């Protein structure tokens, strides 16, 4: 049925070009207009460009300058040229149907709304690209090994670019563990905090082992808490 | 022998009220989708597509042609969504002229895929004469009249051979 | 120009309930142009309400739409588990400007908790570079508003808070934060006491944690 | 219908138009009533009135008589509600001048 296949790229320089091309199926293309919306890392949607069947581009003022956007009727596909990109045109961008033509017979329903729309297509922008996460956990005698007094984890600093899985005797822990997101410091590099709540006296039973993976650099760190 | 093409409705002032940005895959043109150079789409915006009166006066001191056009929708619904209103009228007037459209709804067969129609139509304002437009829906405007000047020695002819 | 303020900025209800978001633009918006979109977590938008009365081409009978000029709301009266999104107004047609913008971020939040308090000491790895980066932690807890300071000795307030609040488990419906605290090794060997205070409406005094 | 026949085809239809206000209501329990005709290249309303028409061949009502040539390709579609006085048989002519109408008292040998 009804479908807006989204596909680009991830990754470019500080004042880079990309281009996002939106393959449509199921519906007749030509008859709707169409637009892209982002939600950046955090959240809250805005619309950043929208073009009618008659060709018509419209922007707002954040992105006026450097996207723009086009169609191929022909190839059912809608797309974005994102050129001289900025520090907050990261987040994932997402293709959407709005509204049809005006004279299209009277079949396909007429409405002010956005209906069928994309999975999306995550973009970042550069600093210092691709570097291996940095594991340090914590070390023998700490604080207080009882039921309450419990909390041990490891530390994933410096690391580009995102994502990072964690995994806890090769998936193992399903109870009391908390990964917290990843979150990118002063001058690039993500960095996240993952813990586990321990038990009362079970520091030498059998020792956690703090797994951490890349796929991007493709590192992998196996450095456990406390033995 | 000669005429002259003029905005007698310019679309960037003449319809406040109204959005005229209204457009067709039948009318295409080099990919995207267009309309009629010289006619014009008026559709409701906001609320609804409310009453016009939109009067123009013959100075021109020639016959000015007006070419104005009725939209007849396909569906019930599609009716009530470009135009707002189920009962539509479409009125158009000079000294010597009268004539009252009520557009209608039909499922006819698809003609350029489109199961709804336009009938378009025409007069000759006389110098001095004045063309009334009272609407509340389904009106295809004009957007660029003619005002002729004619002169016979010209004719309608059909030909495949090369000009030289 | 045109303004969509979604009010409140998060609502939390128990299920089965109804629940009433509002959002009021600067000017008279007109109706026709008005709808409104399901952030589902972790899942790309849905439409559910447009031309301000409208339903969805395939959604559930429990939300309703309605409003006129400033003022308009959706209301879900079922709140199942699924009906627990961040949601949004957007304000799509003649303009060309879409506005969109909102809040409301409809979670659960039941039954009253506290927050769980911790601090870690600089390890063998990251003070090899100088440059020590503080943990806390604030483990489990369903009043989601809290608030975390440093005490260097009483002071720092600056490179302090790098907060990474999680979202609510399917289990216990609770939060857990990690304010990480950088720093430079001007400051560092300098000191002794080095505190991370939770001062929480949850819990009755300002409990705080430190370390040598 | 569909013009398959590769030939024009002539399709002929009525209208009918009752005398009293009543007998609308009785034969086609409608008392506002309408009748379309369209084509590719064709359109027509027709809305039957009440009139109490002088008698011809004694009939104050009166059937008012249509007709068509749907050309090889195109479809005639009628909507109604009442009042329509439908097509039975058809004719799906092939033409050739040489032929015309004339008129004379003379017999044929
Ligand atoms: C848009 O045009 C239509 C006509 O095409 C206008 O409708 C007409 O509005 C007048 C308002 O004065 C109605 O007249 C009223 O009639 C009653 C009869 O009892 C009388 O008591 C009132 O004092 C008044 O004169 C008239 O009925 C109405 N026509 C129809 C068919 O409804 C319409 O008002 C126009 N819109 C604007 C904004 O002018
Ligand atoms: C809608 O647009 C029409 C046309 O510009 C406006 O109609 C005029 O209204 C005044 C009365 O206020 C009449 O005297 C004029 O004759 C009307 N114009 C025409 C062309 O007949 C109307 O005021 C506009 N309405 C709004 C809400 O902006």
């Amino acid at each position: 049925e009804v479908q807006l296949v989204e596909s680009g790229g991830g990754l470019v320089q500080p004042g880079g070009s990309l281009r996002l091309s939106c393959a449509a199926s199921g519906f007749t293309f030509n008859i709707y207009d169409m637009h892209w919306v982002r939600q950046a890392p955090g959240k809250g949607l805005e619309w950043v460009s929208s073009i009618t069947t008659a060709g018509d581009t419209y922007y707002p003022g954040s992105v006026k300058g450097r996207f723009t956007t086009s169609r191929e009727n022909a190839k059912n596909s809608l797309y974005l040229q994102m050129n001289s990109l900025r520090a907050g045109d990261t987040g994932v961008y997402y293709c959407t149907r709005g509204v049809r033509e005006v004279g299209a017979t009277g079949d396909d329903p007429f409405y002010y709304g956005m209906y069928v729309w994309g999975q999306g297509t995550t973009v970042t922008v550069s600093g210092a690209s691709t570097k291996g996460p940095s594991v340090f956990p914590l070390a023998p005698s700490s604080k207080s090994t009882s039921g309450g007094t419990a909390a041990l984890g490891c530390l994933v600093k410096d690391y580009f670019p995102e994502p990072v899985t964690v995994s806890w005797n090769s998936g193992a822990l399903t109870s009391g563990v908390h990964t917290f997101p990843a979150v990118l410091q002063s001058s690039g590099l993500y960095s996240l905090s993952s813990v586990v709540t321990v038990p009362s006296s079970s520091l030498g039973t059998q020792t956690y082992i703090c797994n951490v993976n890349h796929k991007p650099s493709n590192t992998k760190v196996d450095k456990r808490v406390e033995p | 022998s000669s005429f002259e093409r003029f905005e007698i409705f310019p679309k960037e002032s003449s319809w406040p009220n109204h959005t005229t940005t209204g457009v067709s895959a039948s009318c295409s043109h080099n990919g995207e989708s267009s309309f009629y150079k010289n006619l014009l789409w008026l559709t409701g915006k906001n609320g609804l597509y409310p009453n016009l009166s939109k009067s123009y006066a013959n100075n021109k001191e020639k016959e000015v042609l007006v070419l104005w056009g009725v939209h007849h929708p396909p569906n019930i619904g599609d009716q009530r969504a470009l135009y707002h209103t189920e009962n539509a009228y479409v009125s158009v007037v000079s000294s010597h002229y009268s004539r009252k459209f009520t557009p209608e709804i039909a499922k006819r067969p698809k003609v350029r895929d489109r199961e709804g129609r336009i009938n378009y139509y025409w007069t000759l304002l006389e110098p001095g004469d004045t063309i009334i437009f009272e609407a509340n829906g389904n009106l295809i405007a004009p957007r660029y009249a003619f005002a002729l000047s004619r002169g016979f020695g010209s004719g309608i002819i059909n030909s495949n051979a090369p000009m030289d | 120009e045109i303004v969509l303020t979604q009010s409140p900025g998060t609502l939390s209800l128990s299920p089965g309930e109804k629940a009433t978001l509002s959002c009021r633009a600067s000017q008279s918006v007109s109706s026709y142009y008005l709808g409104w979109y399901q952030q589902k977590p972790g899942q790309a938008p849905r439409l559910l309400i447009y031309e301000t009365s409208r339903r969805a081409t395939g959604i559930p009978d429990r939300f309703s739409g309605s409003g006129s000029g400033t003022d308009f709301t959706l209301t879900i009266s079922g709140l199942e588990p699924e009906d627990f999104a961040v949601y949004y107004c957007q304000h799509y047609g003649v303009s060309p400007v879409i506005t969109f913008g909102g809040g409301t971020k409809v979670e659960i939040k039941r039954t009253v908790a506290a927050p769980s308090v911790f601090i870690f000491p600089p390890s063998d790895e990251q003070l090899k570079s100088g440059t020590a980066s503080v943990v806390c932690l604030l483990n489990n807890f369903y009043p989601r508003e809290a608030k975390v300071q440093w005490k260097v000795d009483n002071a720092l307030q600056s490179g302090n808070s790098q907060e990474s609040v999680t979202e609510q488990d399917s289990k216990d419906s609770t939060y857990s934060l990690s304010s990480t605290l950088t720093l430079s090794k001007a400051d560092y060997e300098k000191h002794k006491v080095y505190a991370c205070e939770v001062t929480h409406q949850g819990l009755s005094s300002p409990v705080t944690k430190s370390f040598n």
